[PDB]
């Protein structure tokens, strides 16, 4: 069943599996391998898997990287994807001297909350929202990948996983041990990201969850009650945490315009009930311009 | 608050309205199997039952198992030495989907007191994942219930545990409700759970969200009605049991309503 398929090289290796560019000899379609060995005597099928081949055979959308395929033989389950070019991270990295042209960081902030829009809207929370994660083609499109860690969701939600979101990008309500999360931690990060694909570096490189908290609390100020009700009360919250004062919104990311700071502002709101959704951030008037530029480097 | 995602929930609702019909098991199958019946799905349902009982798992996970158990069984004939087979399998796939922390394959092995080999189990759990293509984000009796929940004014903990008790009841009996989808059983056990305990209707609410009215509820809802009342003396008891249960209020000791007055 393999047998249309040859290898060009390893990618890379996500939550789960191994990632690989291949091509299809019939067709000539390039594509994107991801392969999981089931020797069995472990515990069968991983919920990982179960749960990325299930929701990615829903979410077809052109900002949600497409599930072509399953390959299941006895001992050994192969996923075909599309292929992309390179993923956001090693983007940011290329673009070190110019930084990236704003048209392009617009565009991409568009389209990444246009596919979390869909996954929302799908009932689907994809909780690892990182660059690493976010993959670019040479027309101009980026897209959300590796639904290993995502989860779909009852309205209202349930206590899900705590262990959760890449550390840099995890929302404060997680932070928190609050017992229940929403659609807003995918929020949370596509914010960061929004910061960092301006600034070119992590906007909150924590090395262990308080100093994540505090290099999140010496940004925004420290939350209180009239910020954020009910922070007081949150199970890991504690009395003695230092109170911050709240930074002038445009020292976070100096070159952002006021209409880019407002956006991100809304994104990062500490109370996760007034934090924007996907859905409505669509409207905000940072995107009155937005177009879809290729990219201005050779990838 | 986003808890209850305001700026989602219609195009969830009206998302999981679109697959629970395709999502649906053929209402005829039992009849075109040749060695299992009805009540021999009974018996393996509740056994699910006690199951999730015993390890603690989400009811969302039993209605998951029991949708892939009829489905399944929509196009595989199965002997009846091997129906209990399917149904573990099918736990373990839903416990795998829907739960923070599933019991391993060597436990599930366990609880069918050695009838299967490990490899069994495995391998079945393989093959459910081929005839059902991966497709396990089913829409369930409870997804639609706990939205249904939002609508009360204000929450009653008794109606909540009440309609959940209904809905699982459902469950197991597949004459007659293979032919209810999961919104209209959630919506008949949502009206009889409220009226039994407050005496209140299917508000207008829920006619404005589902376009589901008492009439067309009546026919699932005049079957639930009897189920309810006969559960004492069903030949399946392990839900009676479990809503016995402080966690769930008790509301399997509530005595049904004579009538429905409809
Ligand atoms: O950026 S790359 O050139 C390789 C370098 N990446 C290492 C991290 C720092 O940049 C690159 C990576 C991936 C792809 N294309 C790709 N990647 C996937 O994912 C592999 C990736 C995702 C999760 C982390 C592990 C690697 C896909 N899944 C379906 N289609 C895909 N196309 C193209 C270039």
């Amino acid at each position: 069943s393999m047998e249309n398929f040859q290898k060009v090289e390893k990618i890379g290796e996500g939550t789960y599996g191994v990632v690989y560019k291949a091509r299809n000899k019939l067709t000539g379609e390039v594509v994107a391998l991801k392969k999981i060995r089931l020797d069995t005597e472990t515990e069968g099928v991983p919920s990982t898997a179960i749960r990325e081949i299930s929701l990615l055979k829903e979410l077809n959308h052109p900002n949600i990287v497409k599930l072509l395929d399953v390959i299941h033989t006895e001992n050994k389950l192969y996923l075909v994807f599309e292929f992309l070019h390179q993923d956001l991270k090693k983007f940011m990295d290329a673009s070190a001297l110019t930084g990236i042209p704003l048209p392009l960081i617009k565009s991409y902030l568009f389209q990444l909350l246009q596919g979390l829009a869909f996954c929302h809207s799908h009932r689907v929370l994809h909780r690892d929202l990182k660059p690493q994660n976010l993959l670019i083609n040479t027309e101009g499109a980026i897209k959300l990948a590796d639904f290993g860690l995502a989860r779909a969701f009852g309205v209202p939600v349930r206590t899900y996983t705590h262990e959760v979101v890449t550390l840099w990008y995890r929302a404060p309500e997680i932070l928190l041990g609050c017992k229940y999360y929403s659609t807003a931690v995918d929020i949370w990060s596509l914010g960061c990201i929004f910061a960092e694909m301006v600034t070119r570096r992590a906007l909150f490189p924590g090395d262990s969850e308080i100093d994540q908290l505090f290099r999140i609390f010496r940004t925004l100020g420290t939350p209180d009650e009239v910020v954020w009700p009910g922070v007081t009360s949150m199970p890991d919250y504690k009395p003695s945490f230092p109170k911050w004062a709240r930074q002038d919104f445009s020292k976070v990311v100096p070159p952002l315009d006021e209409d880019g700071r407002s956006l991100l502002s809304q994104m990062l709101h500490y109370d996760p009930n007034k934090r924007i959704s996907a859905k409505a951030a669509l409207a905000h008037p940072f995107f009155q311009d937005v177009t879809k530029p290729v990219p201005h480097l050779r990838l | 608050g986003v808890n209850e995602v305001p700026d989602y929930h219609e195009d969830i609702h009206t998302y999981l309205r679109e697959m629970e019909v395709k999502c649906k098991p053929k209402v005829g199958y039992m009849k075109k199997q040749p060695d299992i019946t009805n009540s021999m799905r009974a018996i393996l349902v509740d056994w699910l039952v006690e199951v999730g009982e015993e390890y603690k798992l989400q009811n969302e996970t039993l209605h998951l198992a029991v949708n892939y158990i009829d489905r399944f069984l929509s196009s595989m004939s199965v002997l009846r030495g091997k129906l209990q087979l399917v149904g573990t399998a099918a736990m373990l796939l839903a416990s795998k989907f829907e739960e923070i922390y599933p019991p391993e394959v060597a436990e599930f092995v366990y609880i069918t007191d050695d009838t299967y080999t490990k490899k069994q189990v495995l391998r079945m759990e393989h093959l459910v994942l081929k005839v059902l293509a991966f497709d396990l984000a089913a829409p369930t009796i409870n997804q639609f219930l706990t939205q249904y929940f939002l609508h009360q004014q204000p929450a009653n903990c008794k109606v909540e545990s009440l309609a959940m008790f209904l809905g699982e009841l459902s469950l197991i009996d597949a004459d007659p409700y293979l032919k209810y989808l999961p919104s209209v059983i959630a919506a008949a056990a949502f009206h009889l759970a409220l009226y039994t305990v407050t005496g209140q209707s299917w508000p207008e609410s829920l006619v404005q969200k589902t376009g589901y009215t008492l009439e067309t509820l009546k026919p699932c809802l005049l079957d639930l009605h009897q189920t309810y009342l006969r559960a004492p003396q069903h030949a399946q008891q392990s839900i009676r049991e479990k809503y016995k249960n402080s966690k769930y209020h008790g509301v399997s000791l509530l005595n049904p309503p004579e009538t429905l007055n409809l």
